């Protein structure tokens, strides 16, 4: 009963982005115009 | 949390040599635990979503 | 001194798990102990055992086996204060009530717990007994309990054990702790074991007892208490058959023609008298046997429920099953070596005559010095 | 319970000058 | 290790009587009268 065992010879990197909370807006300003 | 959700424990984690199915050359261990949980009154909590 | 390495580590490995605050008594046992307080015989034996132990009188004194010339009566004021609390515990309770509740919890569960309030210098301030059903304790990594949890959510006083607590330079503690006196059992497991209570082996006969009494109370109300099942014949003219009824009926005590004969001309009526034994409703024979079992299991001579039996009940079960373990438990960690809590034997009214004659006959012997004649019957020095 | 909103006050500044 | 027999509450009566009657005996030294009922020396 053989039980295998494998380990990727080579490896690799892993990139990712870093989105961050934006310069905000506020819903509804009092002094405004239609 | 001390009253919005309760944790139930009956019998802690345990191991034991499972006598039976174990021979003079191979051991078979058996572990177990007994616990559960439920909510208390769920007008004590709150969740924020988008 | 203490090597801190006991062979009780065989259970925290896998038979137990550290830092969980497991309860000390299974809830089935607590319910059995609660309903055993309502049972007639079980309560009777319980309050008798609690009453007798409650009667003995406490005092601190020099211990007989005082080989420790380096006496542990550290201050002689802590011992004075210790006497105070053994006679006057925490306010709104006396030492008698403490003895009663301690023995009762020990008899019901095989456990004893307490709480101390040592001020700052080994001087104990008060003693509180702990409610054993809802008392939980947590073990260390090696072999023993370190603190006791008392309460589910609001009560969270993790009162330390006597093992690990801020000790004085001599060894006396400085902050609160608890005792957790335990009754031994098979397979060791000093604190991890199952309880050892007579309630463990009395489930069946009490169930038999209440079942039979349920039969007794049931058949008491439900069986007709009437006699003289009279029945008429099948041609009897209701209009004169009722005359037969009133004729039979008008013989009661406080009746006009009572005690005179009943004459029936023709149409033979037949009466049969019901037995209505009702003299074995509770099954007397298989009821006292169950009472004896739930009595003998508590260790009480049947005769109590003659003076020979009383002396036996005092010096065979009560003394070496409640008095010696409670005394040894307090003596172990409440004071230093050389001094320990003692109760007077002569304070028991049933042993007075026995002590009296024993004292008299020893007096007659001569090849024995006076001091050993004393110590063999109390009387330290 | 049904999901309830959490409406908060916005950018409230003025009561006396309308914007052109 | 030794346990003292006189600590048994039921045995006190017989030990008391056995000591009293031994006291009446005379052709026996005091030391052996002791050890026959405890009391080493």
């Amino acid at each position: 009963m053989v039980k295998l065992n494998c380990r990727p010879l080579c490896q690799a990197p892993t990139a990712s982005r870093l989105v961050s909370p934006p310069c905000f807006i506020c819903r509804g300003v009092a002094p405004s115009a239609p | 949390w001390k009253t919005a959700f309760y944790a139930v424990e009956k019998r802690p984690m345990f191991f034991e040599q499972y006598e039976g199915g174990s021979s003079a050359w191979c051991v078979k261990y058996q572990f177990g635990a007994e616990d559960g949980g439920f909510v208390g009154c769920c007008e004590h909590g709150r969740i924020l979503q988008i | 001194p203490a090597p801190s390495a006991n062979p009780a580590k065989i259970f925290i490995r896998r038979f137990f798990s550290a830092g969980v605050a497991k309860n000390v008594v299974s809830y089935s046992n607590v319910m059995a102990a609660q309903r055993a307080m309502e049972h007639p015989v079980a309560f009777r034996c319980l309050d008798k055992l609690g009453l007798t132990v409650q009667s003995v009188k406490w005092d601190v004194g020099k211990d007989p086996q005082n080989t420790q010339v380096g006496d542990g009566g550290m201050s002689a004021s802590q011992r004075k204060a210790l006497q105070q609390i053994l006679q006057r515990p925490n306010p709104t309770m006396s030492g008698a009530q403490l003895r009663y509740s301690a023995a009762l919890s020990w008899a019901c569960f095989g456990r004893m717990a307490f709480k101390v309030s040592v001020m700052s210098d080994g001087s104990v301030n008060a003693i509180w007994p702990l409610g054993i059903p809802f008392l939980k304790q947590k073990f260390d990594r090696y072999g023993d309990v370190e603190s006791f949890q008392y309460g589910d959510e609001a009560g969270k006083e993790t009162i330390p054990s006597f093992t690990k607590v801020e000790k004085n330079d001599k060894g006396r503690p400085i902050k609160n702790y608890a005792f957790m006196i335990v009754k031994p059992s098979i397979n060791g497991a000093m604190n991890f074991d199952v309880q050892n209570t007579p309630l463990q082996a009395i489930g069946v006969p009490v169930a038999l007892y209440d079942a039979l009494m349920a039969r007794a109370i049931d058949s008491a109300d439900g069986t007709p208490n009437s006699k003289w099942l009279v029945t008429a014949s099948r041609d009897l003219d209701d209009g004169q058959a009722k005359e037969v009824k009133e004729g039979i009926e008008e013989t009661k005590p406080g009746g006009d023609n009572g005690g005179e004969i009943i004459f029936i001309a023709g149409t033979d009526v037949k009466v049969q008298e019901m037995k209505n034994d009702l003299s074995d409703i509770h099954s007397k024979v298989p009821l006292d046997d169950q009472a004896r079992t739930i009595a003998g299991n508590f260790g009480i001579p049947i005769a109590l429920l003659y003076d020979e039996s009383r002396k036996a009940f005092f010096e065979d079960t009560i003394e070496p099953g409640y008095l010696t373990p409670l005394e040894d438990g307090f003596s172990m960690f409440l004071c230093g070596a050389g001094y320990r809590v003692i109760f007077d034997r002569d304070s028991i009214p049933a042993l007075r005559k026995s002590r009296a004659d024993i004292a008299a006959t020893y007096d007659k012997v001569t090849f024995i010095t006076e001091e050993e004649k004393r110590e063999v019957t109390g009387w330290p020095a | 319970a049904a999901p309830s909103r959490l409406v908060q006050p916005g950018c409230f500044i003025c009561r006396g000058v309308a914007v052109s």
